[PDB]
């Protein structure tokens, strides 16, 4: 019996879904600042 | 193969095949009195003690019980379809359910000649005029040439009235079932 | 209890005396007809496996030789067959025709052609159920299969007489090795070097007919059919067929075994005839054991894998190498079958799905895969070069964890992992584009001296292709002195050296 | 020629023929039943009798029911005139529009094409669908398996490929709905009444449906699957033009073929299925086939019993199939729709020099980018995404949005999403995706890859977000 790759999420357990918060969030956060710097840049091409 | 002739009554199992094989070999070239006479004969010449004992033993070779069996069928002079019939039980060793072979073609035999056994249930005993007036009257159930075969049991268990079955009709004008019927309909 | 046999017909026969003018002994009437079983009676001189034939045209195989009756599994549909009717002896256990005469032709079971291409020569004949050889015909397996794959021939080598088996998943490249394999024998075929040519066999056992229509296009067009047969027991054939099939291949096989020349016979799919059995098996009502497997399974496996021998020069020197090939289904080698076919053949490459979509195709997952012949079956260049590949992978998969991390390691781990990973990215290789030992060797030994430490890992599929057109076109005298010669000469290897920095000199 | 029924076990009945046999496969019809019921041969077992499976209930039948024999296998109506009709296993219209008036009868009982007749040329069928056209193209005259557990989309998906595939298709179409719900054939019947495809006025329908559904009993549902293959078989060679021929699911063939083998006598094999499932399968699968006479494009939903892609039906029915894509619950409760594992797909054209370097490297790219994506997930589960190599989190966003642009919006999914549907052509998919691994978006967010089309479409959509942020 073997392991492969991306096992922890297929399991479901515990670790998976502490592992698919851990990358919900940071990118959450990361979509927030990009979405900011969007507007930003939007408002600053207008004319 | 060949169209085997079906007997009237199915009977099934092994005796069921056997005796089915007998019928349809029989029916053709026309001798099922003749075999019925000589399978009833075997019905004795088997059951004597001495043939009895020598054929339940599975320790004497098969050989050795068809050859007896041989020597019997010709010692006794009989059709070539029981002499035939006999070996064939022998060989495939169903000699201890012979019997059953014998009793199954009388039950088809007996159908043959158009007979419906009959059965009569009272809690006591039939004075003969009402018995003939039976008589009459379940051969008036039948259909035309249809012989009956009664049989008058007695039942005490039943309270009254009487019981009758032919071939799979059944009436039951019994005290007993009538007093279960108002019993049950009036605790509703 | 009770027999099949004793039906009132048969009885009713026997009484009346109409059992004398039947002969019970080469005809039989059939009692039963089901599920592709048909139950005789009669039929009292037929041996076991023994080819009857009945009434509507049909054939079968007598396998279950019972007291009463006899149990045949008909080839083809049973809607032809009723109850009652008529089966006759052939006389003759089951056996196939033989020679060159099937070379690019596509036959079923049963040497039948059904390319359409006209009747088959078949000079001679060959009975599928002949047993294997003994211990002293075979000789030690020293001679290369290549097989023309970078990964196979430098770390899973193949020799001539030896049992691989290319055991992965479903969707990994099974047939594409065995292809591949086939394909790359066009360069010692068309040449003059007698004892190099290797002639193919590809029984396809339940495969669907368009796979091996494009299969046998792909052949065509790689001109790689004039040395190949085809054997197809598609899923529509009756089991017999599929069971049948992969002897009819070794057999066509050992012909070519016995008379000195050299074969290939790759059963593809033999997890197939295993269910094929199977279910001859279950029908016939034989005691089932696990998995509803029959008990003599291994049995039916061991007693066709081991007709691929090596044999001496004092019976001919000829081989039958054998290619079998099986499918686990998540990755369970401990299954039935996995386990006993890893337990008859001789070694396995083990192919991944991780490995297919990581990149790495073909998906042969050395560490998994093993060859119990190993160095015996390679050439002296190919020994030269792939002992140290074979070292350096083996250090790399053991750091392999780290591979993520990478930095924050001291410098011999992190010289192990470029190593690993350039050799890697070496062993990928293209489909249907086998390569000549000489151009594995000299790829090879450009990798595992050092002379791509410097490349980008993303170039060096780029550089390996650049670097063969390279050497294959400008420098064909040391090729063809590996080649020949079989091993690198020490003015070989400085040449190798000077090439190898003259065209990595400059890449970019 | 006349028998007689002996025996009445569950859906198998066997039958007693005092003169000659009827051969197996035949159909026999008994004699003193309101509807009709069709009984089809499957054993001689000796002394005249005959077992069959009941392609009907076996209810208020008596011992000793003489029985006719037709003569022929079951004999369906074929021609343009089951167009736009519903048809049982027996051929009989359960439209309520009456009698089906055709000249021709097809046995659906058949072999299959030999050797000589397989067309072995591949191009690639267009479906609109992003997955599917990028990592598992399907192909004119190939067939198609939609595997997947219930409950991820394999019935969306199917009406999706109709919605496109079969309302701007030339020729004919056939939909065998093989042993599934009830509701969603009269669904289907009413949505393709609605869109064209079926027309109840003039002769013009492009649609003939076999339904099989599952309340009949296992006789019937091993059949219908026959019945729709034989529709289909007919348009492929008399009409001689293309056919598409869409089955859901193909599983039911099998479990009811499983549901009858035990009272047939066998012993049953690995896991409570039929000795005869490989071959049973294969004699049927092995009739649709391109060819070169016709084509018939099959698209097959195949149920795969808790998720279990290892079990023997499935398993078996992979071999098969040209091009498959296996929907996964696992992408599914993410919200990702069509639910289509890219890893888990296959297709026989996805080959450089089938569908082209480009198409062919993006392909691979896209693969490659979302397994090295699974194997972070575990390390992401220790350390955290504030701990990766800023290289990672590059794979990882990459892989994100890759995710998400696979999503497309249906347009038979806008009840449940709201959305409009999206066709997306090939060049589009392939530009999307070359560009979304190339990094020419690494500063939108993921969702706005979120179930859109082309593009563009997300770039739309993250311009929309960012205005109302
Ligand atoms: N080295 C390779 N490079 C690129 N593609 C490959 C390679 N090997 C295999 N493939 C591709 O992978 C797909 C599956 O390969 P293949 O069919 O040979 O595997 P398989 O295990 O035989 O499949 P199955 O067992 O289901 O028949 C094929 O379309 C093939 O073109
Ligand atoms: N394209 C889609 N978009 C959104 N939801 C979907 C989509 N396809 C399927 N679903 C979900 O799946 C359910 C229908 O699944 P269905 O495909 O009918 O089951 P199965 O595939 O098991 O036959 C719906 O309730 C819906 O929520
Ligand atoms: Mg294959
Ligand atoms: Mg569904």
């Amino acid at each position: 019996v073997r392991s492969s790759a991306g096992a922890v999420r297929d399991a479901g357990g515990a670790f998976g879904k502490r592992e698919q918060a851990e990358e919900e969030r940071y990118f959450r956060a990361r979509a927030k600042e990009q979405l900011a710097a969007l507007k930003k840049h939007h408002e600053n091409e207008i004319s | 193969f060949a169209k085997l002739v079906r007997p009237p009554v199915q009977i099934y199992g092994i005796e069921g095949r056997y005796a089915t094989a007998l019928y349809s070999a029989a029916s053709k070239q026309n001798k099922l009195e003749q075999v019925e006479k000589e399978l009833l004969r075997v019905g004795q010449i088997l059951k004597e003690p001495k043939m009895a004992a020598s054929l339940l033993n599975p320790y004497v070779k098969r050989s050795v019980k068809v050859k007896s069996l041989s020597d019997m069928t010709a010692k006794e002079k009989f059709s070539p379809l029981t002499s035939n019939l006999i070996n064939l039980l022998a060989e495939n060793g169903r000699l201890t359910n012979t019997p059953a072979v014998i009793s199954a073609f009388s039950t088809m035999m007996s159908v043959h000649r158009g007979e419906v056994p009959c059965t009569v249930t009272t809690a006591s005993a039939l004075d003969e005029a009402t018995l003939t007036e039976l008589k009459t009257v379940l051969k008036s159930f039948l259909s035309k040439g249809q012989v009956l075969k009664l049989e008058v049991k007695i039942d005490p268990s039943i309270m009254g009235g009487m019981i009758v079955r032919i071939g799979e009709k059944y009436v039951d004008m019994s005290a007993k079932t009538k007093i279960q019927k108002l019993s049950r309909a009036m605790r509703e | 209890k009770t027999g099949t046999a004793e039906v009132s017909s048969i009885l009713e026969e026997r009484i009346l005396g109409a059992d004398t003018s039947v002969d019970l002994e080469e005809t039989g009437r059939v009692l039963s007809i089901g599920d592709g079983i048909a139950r005789v009676h009669g039929l009292r001189n037929v041996q076991a496996e023994e080819m009857v034939e009945f009434s509507s045209g049909l054939k079968g195989m007598s396998l279950n030789l019972e007291p009463d009756n006899v149990g045949v599994v008909v080839f083809g549909n049973d809607k032809l067959i009723k109850e009652g009717d008529i089966v006759k002896r052939t006389g003759a256990i089951v056996d196939v025709p033989v020679g060159e005469e099937l070379l690019g032709r596509v036959v079923d079971a049963l040497g039948n052609a059904i390319d359409g291409k006209g009747p088959i020569g078949s000079k001679a004949r060959r009975r599928v159920g002949l047993k294997a050889p003994g211990i002293i015909p075979r000789i030690s397996v020293r001679e290369p299969m290549q097989t023309g794959i970078k990964a196979v021939d430098s770390l899973v080598p193949i020799g001539r007489g030896q049992r691989e088996l290319i055991i992965g998943d479903r969707q990994t490249g099974k047939t594409s090795i065995a292809i591949d394999t086939i394909i790359n024998q066009k360069r010692f075929n068309d040449g003059t070097d007698e004892k190099k040519k290797l002639y193919c066999i590809y029984v396809a056992i339940g495969q669907k007919r368009s796979t091996v229509a494009q299969l046998v296009k792909r052949l065509t067009d790689a001109d790689a059919m004039k040395y190949t047969i085809v054997v197809s027991a598609t899923a529509s054939d009756a089991a017999p067929l599929q069971y049948l099939a992969p002897y009819s291949g070794c057999s066509m096989g050992e012909y070519f075994r016995d008379n000195g020349k050299h074969a290939l016979i790759i059963y593809d799919d033999l997890s197939k005839q295993a269910v094929a059995y199977r279910q001859m098996s279950l029908l016939l009502r034989r005691p089932p054991g696990r998995e509803a497997y029959p008990g003599d399974v291994f049995y039916l496996h061991s007693r066709l894998l081991e007709r691929a021998a090596k044999m001496n020069d004092a019976f001919g020197g000829g081989s039958l190498t054998a290619l079998p090939v099986i499918e686990t289904q998540a990755g369970d080698v401990s299954a039935y079958i996995p386990t006993n076919v890893i337990s008859i053949t001789d070694g396995q490459i083990f192919l991944e799905t991780e490995l297919f979509y990581k990149g790495i195709r073909p998906a042969i997952n050395v560490g998994l895969s093993v060859s119990r012949v190993g160095s015996a079956a390679q050439t002296r260049a190919m020994k030269q070069v792939a002992g140290t590949m074979k070292l350096e992978l083996a250090q790399y998969r053991e750091v392999a964890a780290f591979a993520q991390f990478g930095s924050d390691l001291d410098a011999a781990t992190q010289q192990l992992l470029s190593r690993g990973v350039r050799l890697t990215e070496l062993l990928k290789q293209g489909q249907y584009s086998p390569m000549a030992i000489e151009e594995q060797v000299a790829v090879i030994y450009a990798g595992v001296r050092g002379y791509l430490d410097k490349l980008e890992p993303s170039k060096i599929t780029k550089f390996e292709n650049a670097f063969l057109s390279h050497v294959i076109s400008q420098h064909q005298a040391l090729l063809s002195k590996i080649r020949t010669d079989g091993k690198i000469s020490e003015e070989s290897d400085a040449k190798l050296k000077e090439i190898v920095t003259n065209f990595l000199a400059g890449f970019e | 020629t006349t028998g007689r029924i002996v025996a009445v076990i569950g859906a198998v009945v066997d039958v007693q023929f005092d003169e000659g046999l009827p051969p197996i496969l035949n159909a026999l019809e008994v004699q003193g039943r309101e509807t009709r019921l069709v009984l089809e041969v499957a054993q001689h077992l000796g002394e005249s009798t005959v077992r069959t499976i009941a392609m009907d209930g076996t209810e208020g039948l008596v011992r000793g029911q003489k029985v006719l024999d037709s003569g022929a296998p079951i004999r369906i109506p074929v021609g343009p005139e089951t167009l736009g009709r519903i048809m049982n296993v027996i051929g009989e219209p359960i439209d309520e529009r009456g009698p089906i008036k055709t000249k021709q009868f097809a046995a659906i009982h058949a072999e299959a094409p030999e050797f000589v007749e397989m067309s072995v040329e591949q191009e690639i069928l267009v479906t609109g669908i992003k997955v599917v056209d990028l990592l598992a193209p399907y192909a004119k005259g190939g067939k198609i398996g939609l595997f997947g557990g219930a409950g991820v989309g394999k019935t969306v998906l199917i009406m999706e490929l109709i919605n496109n595939v079969a309302k701007a298709h030339g020729g004919y179409s056939v939909f065998a709905g093989v042993g599934e719900r009830t509701r969603e054939g009269n669904d289907l019947y009413h949505e393709m009444i609605e869109s064209g495809v079926i027309n109840l006025k003039d002769a013009t329908s492009k649609v003939a449906l076999v339904y099989g559904q599952m309340n009949e009993p296992p006789g019937a549902r091993a059949r219908v699957a026959l019945t729709g293959l034989t529709v289909a078989e007919y348009f492929r060679d008399q009409e001689g033009q293309d056919v598409l021929l869409f089955i859901d699911n193909i599983f039911r063939f099998t479990q009811a073929g499983s549901e009858v083998s035990a009272l047939l006598g066998r012993i049953p094999s690995a896991v409570g299925y039929q000795p005869t499932l490989a071959t049973d399968m294969g004699t049927m699968q092995e009739r649709i086939t391109t060819t070169k006479k016709g084509s018939i494009t099959s698209v097959q939903a195949i149920y795969v019993p808790a998720d279990d892609l290892t079990d023997p039906a499935p398993a078996t029915t992979f071999a098969h199939l040209d091009a498959t894509t296996v929907l996964s619950r696992a992408i599914a409760e993410l919200g990702i729709y069509p639910a289509v594992d890219p890893l888990d797909s296959t297709s026989r054209i996805m080959d450089p020099n089938i569908v082209g370097s480009e198409h062919y490297d993006v392909a691979r790219g896209v693969q490659k980018i979302l397994q090295d994506y699974k194997s972070l997930q575990d390390i992401i589960a220790i350390l955290g995404m504030d701990e990766l190599s800023e290289e990672d989190k590059l794979t990882v966003s990459r892989a994100r949005k890759i995710q998400r642009f696979l999503s497309q919006p249906f347009q038979v999914a806008e009840v449940f999403t709201g959305h409009l549907g999206k066709l997306v052509p090939l060049k589009e998919t392939i530009k999307g995706f070359q560009q979304i691994l190339a990094g020419e978006y690494d500063h939108l967010p993921e969702q706005a890859f979120y179930m859109v089309g082309p593009i563009e479409e997300a770039v739309a959509k993250a311009d929309k977000l960012a205005e109302e942020h």
